[PDB]
């Protein structure tokens, strides 16, 4: 019956929520009370990416730190050099729409999607050098919110229609399909190892997936909003979300609870990006207050801010070698801060 | 949504039947990782032009 | 060194490329389309010439490019931010509508509904300055409607009689008493005519008075 | 993806020809072309060279203001006009497309070439191997010396290598050093630092026999280097 | 045949005018008038200028121009503010090359003001006629046409300074400046009505455009108003000062000397007015005053 199911599904939550209680040792706060902080974090405005002529929503950097991509809806999609500020390559797509992007980890390939609800792979490395649209992903019914190759054959989406899918490039049709989303799906993290990953949804949950079975692991609540960013810390052990409630937290997998929040009475819009630090100690997050924030990722301490944008800053990014932060904006600038 | 609920209770059951560690363990973890890859993160301690590519 | 010369050429080459489309893009115009579901915005696509679909059509030398967003079914609240900085949100109502429900909702008239999409969409934090264009449609099946239902079922109070000429007035009136930025915004209210096929040439007047009450603005002779 | 080269045969000294070369099979105003020419029994030369849009025109000592290189990017073609002819404008006029970006390959495509025969402050390569005798299954290295630092700035080493099989147009197998170009084997491999060059190959066949060659991109006028002939 | 050795007496003495070695309460009347035109354009413009840079908002061309406006009021500001302490008795401590400083000072810092003006009519012409919404601004034009303002400012007042002017032809030169020829001014002259009749046609194409276009749909009253006001400060502060000039330049024995140190108040008087005629009707950078 209804009633038996829901009255013992409800009891299921307890289970959950009474262990998780019984596993609340102690707080990272009191943990990490000894740590000497992190000092004043100045960062200044290094290069600024000029060239994009509408707001920018997405941004990827490459895996050699030194390339990167960035999507507006002027339909346009540029592969930077931030060392030399030159542009290797614009794409043009044709949907203006573009709401993601997403650059291989082997620097072959480039993929963006949007309200179309497709996701076009792009070739870079092509005998008539000019970048061809290779694959297009056409299986969702909602807008693209996030996709994050995995090899140059698997990329995994996340879309409006409240479900994530991996993908075969070369088939071009959906391997596995993510579902348990009760709202819209708005970013996917990958992990380190690329076994699992993490996506955030508009229902205020985050979802722990494996990308083998398909099926979801664990599910993290706590936020009070939409979840608008996601990004696991390094070792892969942990993620941090970026909600409308203007708080960051960083959640445990092997815990499976909530260590911090990141609020200030200050802030009151919304993140639009996290991001950590390639030793996981800084969390910078991309708010609407058209800056962006530093926090100390264990102390919950706002140590530093990069206030440089008109609008609100769209999307941020780190390197993998961490040299680097490059965030995006509504103000058509990327701007790369180290 | 009998089909719902039914699939809505393996959902938690299987989310429940995990092995979950104290937050004092996962607490010293993030703080291990962080202080053993400190001295490599370049946005932590400022580095020399030399080493600046920016 | 000479490859990184050559690199710079091209960046350059690039950018004006880009330019150029920007300058193209710009002399296009971009309406949004929004309404009910049988509002007949499907009917008004078909005079002018899944996920977005998009219409291009040119008159009198201005190119039009109209955003039929209709196929979304998702939440509006993350991807209606795209659409800031159009140059007019086409709304289409169905006269029609004031009598019926929607097959979906319980008792909620199609009308009561139509109000409501548009109180959200005129007093969006998007669109603070857009210009509302608002189709009224199905004007002649409104008039066989009125002329033998009473008005009273969708609006409880109404002092008037079942007569098409105040009937509409009380509805084009309502419409456009749900915006508080009554300051910013001009909401050019049309009835559709089939045959006179005015309805793209009221796009295009609705189009140049935005465009043209704008530009006074920056210039600063306004 | 073919390059074909029209024009070339037989001219008394003085007089003026021209030399086309059509595109085909790839976006051709985007990239830029140079011609390379070969004399009958010498190595390769440098001559002229045009950026993508003829936004840079660059021409080698020995031609400088007696040819004019033009393209025509609606045809697809590439154009060379010749005036005054000397005796020692003899030779076989490859044409070749490159294009520069983080992490291109030039000179990846070259053209069959045609034949011309007149009636009758440089980076300077020196490779001083030539003939050198090699067995099919064997490891062999092939050294290159430069007159200066070629390692830029940057960190670029802008020296190129390339595989001119008997009868046929030469081909890129290393793009800068340490770097491996598109459909060649991975037996080939190159190391070097500043001014000393060398190219190692692990097993080679028949079909790797032939003249290598290196050239350097640092600045123009592209000096190439002498044949280095493998023996079989 | 040219006579320079001779100083400013004789030029005076040629011509009609007084040199006046004595005070007077004529003189010390316009002298106070002036300091206070000239102290109400230097402040007004420093506030245009101040407020044209500070704010983020006040960043597009027509802006640019604006400031353009202030900056040349205030150059005309220095130079009424130098030509008074220069007149009456002091204007015999003049010698010919001084007396020019003094009149190239005037001429360029009113050609400046004029051409700015003309400039902003031209602006505002390409802007109303352009069909499109946002049109991603360029800083090219802008600088482009200072350039020519400030060109066409320094080559008219330093002309004379040079080359044209009755060191030469003593016998065919005006009455009012003694040194400075018929030609010079009537040049001057011609120049002003033409930049005039070029902003009254300019700001009539506007108001026909405007008019068909939205009444085929309140702005009408608000356009009229700011033409009328924008074509009106000009035509009352100049119609004066460049009929007298054409006066001068045609008429013989028609006393013309006669209302000329007013005349010129009124034009100094403006470039006091431009500031204000061009930042009243922007509410926004209006109220920015602070
Ligand atoms: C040189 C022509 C340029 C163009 C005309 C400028 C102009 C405009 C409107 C009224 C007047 C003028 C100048 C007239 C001479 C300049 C002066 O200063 N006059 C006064 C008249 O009382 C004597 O000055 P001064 O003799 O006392 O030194």
């Amino acid at each position: 019956e209804l009633d038996q199911l829901r009255q013992e599904a409800e009891q299921l939550k307890n289970q959950i929520r009474d262990a998780r209680k019984a596993c609340a040792d102690a707080t990272l706060s009191q943990i990490t009370n000894n740590i000497d902080p992190v000092g004043r974090i100045q960062m200044r405005t290094r290069r600024t990416l000029r060239g994009h002529l509408a707001k920018i929503y997405a941004m990827h950097w490459g895996t050699d730190s030194r390339l990167l991509v960035s999507a507006s809806q002027d339909g346009k999609l540029i592969i930077w050099d931030s060392y030399t500020t030159n542009k290797v390559h614009a794409i043009p797509l044709r949907s203006s729409w573009v709401m993601t992007c997403a650059y291989a980890p082997s620097g072959n390939y480039v993929a963006c999607g949007g309200l179309d609800n497709i996701c076009s792979i792009y070739n870079l490395k092509t005998r008539e050098g000019n970048v061809r649209v290779s694959r297009e992903l056409a299986g969702h019914t909602g807008y693209l919110s996030c996709c994050r190759f995995l090899d140059d054959n698997q990329i995994v989406t996340s879309s409006g229609d409240t479900t994530c899918a991996l993908w075969d490039i070369e088939t071009g049709q959906q391997t596995t399909t993510f579902t348990g989303h009760t709202g819209d799906v708005m970013s996917l993290s990958l992990a380190p190892d690329t076994r699992l990953f993490v996506s955030g949804a508009c229902d205020a949950s985050a979802k722990l997936w494996d990308v083998r079975e398909g099926m979801c692991r664990q599910t993290f609540t706590g936020h009070e909003s939409d979840i608008n960013a996601i990004c696991f810390f390094p070792n892969g052990n942990a993620f941090a979300t970026g909600s409308d409630d203007a708080t960051c937290r960083l959640f445990d997998l092997r815990a499976d609870q909530e260590l911090m929040t990141y609020s200030h009475d200050n802030i009151i819009c919304g993140i639009t990006s996290v991001s950590f630090s390639k030793s996981g100690r800084l969390l910078l997050a991309g708010y609407d207050d058209f800056n962006c924030n530093v926090w100390d990722a264990l102390k919950a301490d706002r140590a530093g801010v990069l206030a440089g944008h008109d609008n609100r800053v769209s999307c941020l990014g780190v390197t993998d070698d961490g040299m680097a932060v490059a965030t995006g904006s509504w103000d058509s600038f990327l701007k790369i801060w180290n | 949504s009998i089909a719902q609920a039914r699939k809505l209770v393996e959902q938690l059951k299987m989310e429940a039947n995990i092995d979950r560690i104290k937050v004092s363990k996962a607490a010293a973890d993030l703080m291990a990782y962080c202080e053993a890859h400190a001295k490599e993160d370049p946005l932590l301690t400022p580095v020399p032009a030399s080493e600046n590519p920016f | 060194s000479a490859e990184d010369k050559a690199a710079v050429e091209r960046s350059k080459m690039i950018d004006r490329n880009l330019r150029e489309d920007g300058e193209k893009a710009a002399r296009e115009v971009k309406l949004l389309l929004l309404g009910a579901g049988e509002s007949g915005k499907s009917t008004i696509v078909k005079q002018m010439k899944t996920g977005i679909v998009e219409t291009h059509f040119t008159f009198k030398d201005l190119h039009f490019k109209m955003f039929d967003v209709g196929g979304q079914r998702s939440e509006r609240k993350k991807w209606i931010h795209c659409f800031e900085g159009v140059t007019a949100i086409i709304f289409c109502v169905a006269l029609s509508d004031y009598d019926l429900v929607l097959a979906e909702d319980e008792e909620m008239n199609r009308m009561h509904e139509s109000m409501k999409l548009f109180d959200s969409i005129c007093n969006n934090k998007w669109f603070t300055d857009t210009s509302i264009i608002l189709f009224l449609n199905k004007k002649d099946l409104f008039e066989e409607k009125i002329k033998k239902s009473p008005l009273t079922i969708c609006y409880p109070e109404y002092a008037g009689s079942n007569t098409y000429e105040e009937a509409a007035a009380y509805i084009q009136c309502q419409f456009e008493d749900l915006n508080k930025r009554k300051d910013t915004k001009e909401i050019y209210t049309h009835f559709t005519c089939a045959t006179d096929t005015k309805n793209v040439q009221f796009v295009f007047d609705a189009v140049t008075d935005v465009i043209i009450k704008n530009n006074l603005k920056d210039c600063g002779l306004f | 993806v073919q390059l074909v080269e029209s024009g070339g045969g037989l001219v008394q000294p003085g007089g003026s020809r021209k030399l086309s070369c059509s595109a085909s099979g790839f976006a051709f105003s985007s990239f830029g072309m140079h011609w390379v020419r070969q004399a009958p029994e010498k190595g390769l030369e440098w001559v002229a060279y045009i950026s993508s849009g003829s936004g840079t025109i660059y021409y080698a000592d020995t031609v400088k203001g007696r040819f004019t290189i033009s393209r025509d990017d609606p045809k697809n073609t590439l154009f060379l006009q010749m005036t005054s002819l000397r005796s020692e404008d003899t030779a076989m006029y490859y044409c070749v497309r490159s294009i520069y970006y983080y992490g291109s390959s030039p000179f990846d495509f070259w053209g069959q070439g045609t034949t011309l025969t007149v009636s009758s402050s440089d980076i300077v390569m020196t490779q001083a191997t030539s003939s050198v005798p090699v067995t099919p299954g064997e490891s062999v290295s092939i050294s290159c010396r430069s007159s200066k630092s070629l390692l830029h700035s940057n960190g670029n080493t802008y020296l190129y290598w390339f595989l001119q099989r008997p009868g046929q147009s030469p081909q890129l197998l290393i793009y800068r050093m340490s770097n491996l170009a598109s459909g060649v084997p991975d037996r080939f491999s190159g190391s070097g630092s500043g001014t000393a060059f060398t190219l190692t190959i692990s097993r080679l066949e028949a079909e790797d026999v032939g003249v290598y060659y290196c050239m350097q991109h640092l600045e123009y006028p592209l000096t190439f280097g002498a044949g280095t002939k493998l023996e079989l | 045949q040219c006579f320079y050795n001779e100083s400013i007496a004789f030029f005076y003495n040629r011509s009609g005018k007084h040199l006046a070695t004595e005070w007077n309460t004529v003189s010390k009347l316009v002298m106070g008038l002036g300091i206070t035109v000239c102290i109400f354009i230097m402040l007004a413009n420093l506030l245009v200028m101040v407020a044209i840079y500070v704010n983020r908002r006040f960043h597009f061309p027509i802006y640019y121009l604006m400031a353009n406006l202030a900056a040349a009021d205030f150059f005309a500001g220095l130079a009424y503010f130098y030509l008074m302490f220069n007149t009456g008795p002091n204007t015999r401590r003049l010698t010919v090359s001084t007396w020019l400083l003094r009149q190239g000072l005037i001429d360029t810092s009113l050609t400046a003001s004029v051409a700015n003006l003309l400039a902003i009519a031209i602006e505002r012409h390409i802007t109303v006629f352009r069909m499109q919404l946002h049109t991603r601004m360029s800083n090219r034009r802008v600088v482009v046409v200072i350039v020519v303002i400030w060109t066409m400012a320094i080559v008219m007042g330093a002309i004379p300074s040079v080359g044209w002017n009755c060191i030469c032809d003593i016998e065919n030169c005006s009455n009012m400046a003694p040194l400075y020829s018929d030609s010079y001014l009537v040049f001057w002259a011609i120049f002003n009505l033409v930049t005039f009749v070029v902003m009254v046609v300019l700001y009539a194409h506007i108001f026909g455009y405007v008019r068909q276009r939205t009444m085929r749909m309140d702005t009408m009253m608000s356009l009229l108003k700011t033409v009328v006001i924008v074509l009106g400060a000009f035509i009352i502060c100049w119609t004066p000062g460049l009929v007298l000039l054409l006066l001068d330049v045609c008429c013989p024995q028609c006393d013309v000397l006669a209302y000329e140190k007013f005349f010129l108040l009124l034009a100094e008087f403006n470039s006091a007015m431009n500031p204000i005629i061009y930042s009243y009707r922007d509410k926004e950078m209006s109220a920015t005053f602070r």
